[PDB]
């Protein structure tokens, strides 16, 4: 939890980036940077590590778990718009 | 086959590779 | 180890490990050169037993270094790369004692191979002595004995075979079936002799019977096959239990 | 600590053309190109790099002498001295050196049979210090020779290929439980 993310599209090969200015979009490998498209998870819709090695401690499952993306650059949640 | 010998032999393979053959017609009418 | 009251300190003790960790690596390298022709020559077996001797020899100063239980000497060396030069020396060993326990000729070099065997786990053995249960040099040993699992059970069931032919032998099963006992037994009599003992793989038993005589008829002696082959077996093994 | 058998790697090294810290590191598609090629790590902000097409698996660590024992026809530690496999994390195909040029320059590239010396890389220390027989730790700086081709794994200009020049190579780790978020990781997002 708390570590950064970037997230690229498989099929495509675009990542999704953060244009709040107009939104959030999916943009290519050389437009991408730092703070247009990275995320973290957190457990809840809260906001209150980084340096190891190995290959690091377990902390998220995939099964059972419920993540919330909290982004970096403007501290934007993702939500929806309400067949 | 000998292991080895097949690949000095394939590095001298990889040098002068039968050009040779032009300093071979050149010289012998000189 | 230290060397206080001088200026600047030379640590003999990891450069003897490493000088040794030297002799394993060529020995292992000159294992490869002959681990597939098999029949040594008489200039193999002399610069090897020339080499075994030293091997012995460094052990012996590992010993009576460590053999005082000063627990500095055990911590300094317990980190060095001692553990990884033993390994190599096991994967020597139960390969090593396969293929040369096979021959009449290659006696003698078995002999010392044993010999340096017994004196290497002397070594280990007097090393580790100041434990407590769950000592950290036993965690160690324990931990090298799990890497290299593998050959140390090939030398475990070579010291069986040659350990359970006493006990089998010794039993006037078979060794009342043969009229005279006079180291007469021939070499179908000792195929249903060692089959009907009911303690032996087939395979092991054409192992024996690819080891043991090819005694110029049939026949094998008991006392100068087994006898003379179940000294070592013991005493090393004696160690090693 | 140390680089043990059966986890995930690299290869890198550094462009120096009028003050380029160009970090390039190896990658290789496979599947229709066979020719290795490059992939830029200084320029991480500016481009996040396409890495799971760059990452190495070894398979199996032997000495020279038992690669002879292999060529008569467990997750040790490598040590230099020792010949290695590559076999490519992504695509499944093994790592090797190729016959053909693009000098006498051999060309680097992917295959499928493990059989040949051309999979097989020895290892040397670039240390005047650190020699052979000992470990290799975490970012030692190595040279990569060839079995067959006996050549060092050159960076040229900008080509990699098998060559009678050396070129330094680092190695940095990637990767080494079940049912947990683990990364460079494909997945869906579910919603409910």
């Amino acid at each position: 939890w708390g570590q950064p993310f970037r997230l690229r599209h498989v099929t495509t090969g675009k990542y999704l980036s953060l244009m709040e200015d107009k939104s959030l979009l999916l943009m290519d490998k050389e437009k991408a940077d730092v703070k247009s498209t990275a995320f973290t998870f957190r457990s809840s819709k809260e906001k209150l590590r980084k340096e190891v090695d190995g290959m690091g401690t377990s902390e998220i499952k995939y099964g059972d778990s419920v993540c919330f993306i909290q982004h970096i650059g403007t501290g934007l949640w993702l939500t929806y718009q309400s067949s | 086959a000998k292991g080895e010998a097949i690949r000095i032999r394939s590095i001298l393979r990889s040098l002068i590779p039968l050009g040779d053959l032009v300093g071979v017609i050149s010289i012998a009418f000189q | 180890r230290t060397q206080t009251g001088n200026n600047t300190t030379v640590n003999i003790i990891i450069s003897t490990v490493d000088y040794l960790l030297r002799v394993q690596e060529s020995i292992s390298d000159f294992y490869w050169y002959y681990s597939g022709k098999d029949v040594i020559d008489e200039q193999g077996q002399r610069n090897f037993s020339k080499a075994i001797q030293v091997a012995k020899q460094v052990f012996n100063t590992l010993t009576e270094y460590i053999q005082g239980p000063c627990t500095g000497n055990q911590q300094s060396l317990a980190h060095s790369r001692l553990w990884d030069a033993v390994v190599g020396f096991l994967h020597v060993f139960a390969h090593m004692q396969m293929k040369l326990s096979q021959d009449s000729s290659q006696i003698e070099l078995l002999k010392e191979l044993m010999d340096l065997q017994k004196d290497m786990v002397v070594m280990l053995l007097s090393m580790l002595e100041g434990n407590v249960v769950n000592g950290t040099i036993g965690k160690q040993m324990v931990d090298m004995l799990v890497e290299s699992s593998n050959n140390v059970e090939m030398i475990l069931k070579f010291f069986d075979m040659f350990l359970k032919l006493k006990d089998l032998t010794s039993s006037d099963t078979f060794k009342e079936y043969d009229p005279d006992g006079k180291g007469v037994i021939s070499k179908r009599d000792f195929h249903k002799a060692m089959e009907s003992h009911k303690h032996y793989t087939q395979s092991e038993t054409e192992f024996l019977l690819s080891c043991a005589e090819t005694d110029e008829n049939e026949t094998l002696d008991y006392e100068e096959f087994v006898k003379r082959f179940h000294e070592p077996a013991k005493d090393i093994g004696f160690n090693v239990a | 600590q140390f680089l043990r058998t059966d986890d995930e790697v690299v290869l890198q090294c550094t462009a120096t053309i009028h003050k380029e810290q160009q970090k390039l590191c190896l990658a290789a598609e496979g599947f229709g190109n066979r020719l290795c090629f490059l992939e830029s790590t200084s320029n991480s902000k500016n481009v996040p790099p396409d890495l799971s097409i760059c990452t190495f698996v070894l398979e199996q660590s032997l000495s020279v002498r038992a690669l002879q024992e292999m060529l008569a026809n467990g997750h040790r530690t490598l040590l230099y001295g020792h010949a290695i496999l590559l076999r490519h994390s992504y695509s499944g195909m093994y790592l090797c050196c190729l016959s053909t040029s693009r000098k006498l320059a051999f060309d680097v590239g992917l295959q499928e049979d493990t059989t040949g010396e051309a999979c097989w890389w020895t290892i040397h220390p670039a240390s005047k210090q650190r020699s052979e027989g000992e470990k290799v730790r975490v970012g030692d700086d190595l040279i990569l020779v060839s079995v067959s081709s006996e050549r060092y794994l050159h960076l040229s200009y900008l080509h990699v290929d098998a060559a009678f020049q050396q070129t330094l190579w680092s190695v940095a780790p990637i990767s080494s439980a079940q049912g947990y978020l683990i990364g460079g990781d494909v997945l869906r997002l579910l919603h409910g």
